């Protein structure tokens, strides 16, 4: 029971009052150090007896005393948006062939992500520069978010993520800082692979600003212009984005440099489309007697997001039959019906509105 | 002689959630949230989610809800004032 | 064996003091995981985590104290 | 274990008012109490402390008694207001110590793996600085003798705290202060050759008494193992600078350059800036 004064005495020891962080500075000399809080105040205090050397630091976080402002113990400094970014998922491996074209695009995606990890001989003997980003955008089609997260998801603990949501961030919120710590993160982790999803929106050009909204936009813009064309070496790192149009992403995006490779994504076809038709046969059940030609045919100029879950609309229509195992001829009035539908939803493509 | 009372009225606070029955969880224009009891002039079902409140500050139990703010400085003139153009 | 209940009153009394740490903070924090040990320089060892705050400010403490740091991600 | 300790002159005094407490009340023996310490470090320190009744007969000269009863209760009283703070042994005024102290360290090691007794001195007299400090540990003997007990001598060195120098600090004023430079250095010359060779006298002369009567100890071996490190050079006559010699003057050959050669142009400030100072306000004066 002596666990209990244990616990308590334990307790006692949580008397002791907290002490606040902040970053250092510089060092006018042994008895002054300057320190920066949290909240901006800069202060130059004495220090205690139990520190060492490594205390100092070339201006990394530390935790001040709340008296004389002190340093007990000393942490590396993050303000935390990763572990946010590594809590993503996504199944495959096996995704990554499962799209099945372009077979080009399959090839290349895996030539130049996992090649200059595994052999950076080919660079330097030769002494060609590897291409340290690249660009996918849509939606021609599917397999952005597919075949890239896909590689991402299989990298494990290597990889970062940026959701359009985090730009803006919060009222008079700084990203700007943001845009330096996933660059040099980037250049941590090796190599690590940045997604940035839907630009159109953070993408802001300068031509026309509206409000006070934005400049901050032009901000993060020159952030992300500056250490991506940098003089600030990213070789190792790869970085990828992603926008429905390259209409708003400037002379500087668009350039190579910060976007180098853009890979234009293509909708299936008709070869392609007997192989997306494979993978997608293999979850839903069906009758002994099918055919793949009749569902590809049938269905033409259709996106893998269309052609997937209108074939789960085909299983949908298969369980109001009731039945277990169904025909294709179910199937091919549910697949094409549905889908006919949907083309007279959206306007696009081709005509804009 | 009332001096010392009525002074820990500060501030206005919208409660959130209750964990149990006695103790309730109030945002505070301090920015925190406030975990607080009820003093025993003020019953338990008089305070209710999204309500304004006082408190006392010396033992930080609750005083007395108070509903009523009237507009932002926007729709404040807004509200009609005196009549005009009659038929 | 009869130790426990004058050991049992102190536990409630500190607990009773934590009775006047539940009423009542003015202060909410974030949360942060970390894992500290600092070499001397006979030997300090244990854990320590960062911790935010409502008016911006962000504080030192050790691992609490009570409940540990097993739950959960900041 | 414990290499060397610190005592503070607040837990000193603590010790020092029981002496006035014990003192005018009678009767026998001397000021003995639990010791409060802190240990952050290999180093022991020690603030705080509380003195317990205490009695030890003579006839009897074994029998020793603490009060548990003020151990426990007031030890959550301070555990209550300090944390940190925690018994770390006991401690008593001596001056020398008897053979029953092996009991007391050894009914404490409940409550402490080792604890550690200070020897302190209420009147300051000699030879140095004061009090004392023991550890308890068994380094058996190479006699043949039972597994002994004996307390072996720790060096305690006092130490300051912030906040604690307001009142001790002020209370002297009659201290002259440092003067680093001048008078300091020159006092403990006086000093370091005084209680050095005063020590080498009394140990010398001890020396020659473990000839006499005394043996042992024999030590051994510490004693000429430790002189035969003080005999790198003795110095005998005479010093055996002969290469040395020439080194000598070179060591002073800086210093008496730098004395001539600032003082000269120390002069140059002096001299100069005075004459012209004085020049203009006497004789513009009348
Ligand atoms: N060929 C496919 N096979 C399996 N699932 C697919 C396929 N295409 C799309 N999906 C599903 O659709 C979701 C979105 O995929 P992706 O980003 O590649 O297309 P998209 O950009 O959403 O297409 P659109 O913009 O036309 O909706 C994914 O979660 C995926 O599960």
């Amino acid at each position: 029971t002596k666990q209990y004064e244990k616990s308590e005495n334990d307790l006692k020891a949580l008397q002791s009052v907290g002490q606040i962080v902040g970053e250092v500075l510089k060092q006018l000399t042994e008895e002054k150090f300057i320190v920066k809080a949290t909240n901006g105040p800069r202060y130059v205090v004495g220090c205690r007896r139990q520190l060492d050397k490594s205390k100092l630091k070339p201006g990394t976080r530390v935790a001040l005393d709340m008296t004389t402002l002190t340093i007990m113990r000393y942490l590396p400094r993050e303000v935390d948006p990763l572990v946010y970014n590594m809590s993503h998922e996504d199944p495959g491996n096996v995704s990554y062939s499962e799209i099945g074209g372009l077979s080009e695009q399959i090839r290349e995606l895996r030539e130049v992500i996992e090649l200059p990890l595994t052999n950076p001989e080919l660079f330097q003997r030769v002494g060609i520069i590897p291409p340290k980003g690249c660009l996918l955008y849509g939606p021609p089609g599917t397999g952005k978010t597919l075949l890239a997260r896909a590689v991402a998801s299989q990298l494990d603990c290597n990889f970062l993520k940026v959701v359009s949501s985090s730009i803006v961030d919060k009222y008079i919120g700084e990203s700007a800082r943001l845009i330096r710590e996933m660059f040099n993160y980037a250049r941590d982790h090796q190599p690590c692979i940045i997604f940035m999803d839907e630009i159109d929106a953070i993408g802001g050009r300068r031509f026309s600003e509206g409000t006070s909204a934005d400049r901050e936009i032009q901000r993060t813009l020159m952030e992300l212009l500056n250490q991506m064309d940098g003089f600030d070496t990213l070789h190792r790192v790869k970085m990828i984005m992603a926008t429905n149009r390259p209409d708003t992403l400037d002379p500087a995006l668009l350039r190579p440099g910060r976007l180098d490779r853009k890979i234009h994504i293509d909708l299936p076809n008709e070869q392609a489309r007997l192989d997306i038709l494979k993978i997608h046969a293999g979850p839903i059940t069906k009758h002994g007697e099918i055919d793949y030609e009749a569902i590809v045919k049938l269905s033409d100029g259709f996106n893998g997001a269309d052609l997937r879950n209108v074939c789960t609309e085909a299983g949908m229509f298969a369980i109001r039959a009731d039945h277990d195992f169904v025909v294709q001829e179910d199937f091919m009035k549910a697949v094409r019906k549905v889908a006919d539908s949907k083309k007279l939803e959206s306007k696009l493509d081709y005509k804009p509105v | 002689q009332s001096e010392q009372p009525l002074q820990v009225a500060r501030c206005t606070k919208i409660i959130n959630a209750d964990s149990e029955d006695p103790k309730y969880i109030i945002n505070v224009k301090q920015f925190a949230k406030f975990v607080v009891d009820l003093s025993d002039q003020v019953a338990p079902t008089d305070i209710e989610e999204g309500m304004r409140v006082g408190v006392d500050r010396n033992k930080y139990q609750i005083h007395i809800p108070l509903p009523p703010k009237i507009d932002p400085t926007v729709t404040m003139m807004q509200v009609e004032e005196k009549p005009d153009v009659t038929y | 064996t009869h130790e426990l209940q004058a050991m049992k009153d102190k536990i409630k009394e500190n607990s009773e003091k934590i009775k006047v740490n539940k009423t009542l903070p003015y202060l909410v924090s974030n949360v942060i995981e970390l894992l500290d040990v600092d070499p001397n320089d006979s030997q300090r060892k244990g854990k320590c985590a960062v911790i935010k705050t409502s008016t911006r400010q962000t504080y030192f403490l050790p691992v609490i104290g009570l409940v540990d740091a097993e739950k959960l991600k900041p | 274990a414990v290499q060397k300790v610190v005592v503070h002159p607040l837990v000193l005094l603590s010790v020092v008012d029981h002496f006035n407490r014990i003192g005018k009340v009678g009767n026998q023996k001397r000021v003995v109490g639990v010791l409060l310490g802190s240990w952050q470090k290999k180093v022991l320190d020690v603030s705080n402390s509380f003195a317990v009744p205490f009695d030890e007969d003579d006839k009897d000269d074994s029998v020793w008694f603490l009060d548990h009863d003020y151990l426990e209760n007031m030890y959550g009283m301070f555990k209550k207001v300090n944390a940190r703070e925690r018994i770390v042994g006991w401690y008593h005024t001596g001056p020398k110590l008897h053979k029953n102290d092996i009991a007391i360290n050894e009914l404490m090691k409940r409550y402490c793996p080792n604890s550690v007794l200070v020897i302190i001195d209420v009147k300051p007299k000699d030879l140095g600085l004061p009090t004392e400090a023991y550890i308890s540990v068994e380094e058996v003997h190479d006699d043949g003798t039972p597994t002994s007990k004996t307390f072996e001598h720790v060096t305690s060195e006092i130490g300051a705290e912030e906040a604690e120098e307001v009142g001790v600090e002020h209370l002297l004023r009659d201290i002259k202060d440092t003067t680093v430079g001048t008078l300091s250095q020159r006092i403990t010359n006086q000093v370091h050759g005084l209680k050095g060779l005063n020590s080498k006298l009394l140990d010398i002369r001890s020396y020659l008494e473990k000839v006499a009567t005394g043996k042992l100890p024999i030590n051994h071996q510490i004693i000429y193992q430790l002189q035969d490190v003080f005999n790198l050079l003795p110095d005998v006559s005479l010093q055996e600078f002969v290469k040395a010699f020439y080194l000598k003057t070179n060591d002073q050959m800086v210093v008496v350059y730098l004395a001539s050669l600032i003082r000269s142009v120390v002069a140059l400030h002096n001299l100069i800036n005075n004459k012209i100072a004085n020049r203009d306000a006497e004789k513009k004066e009348g």
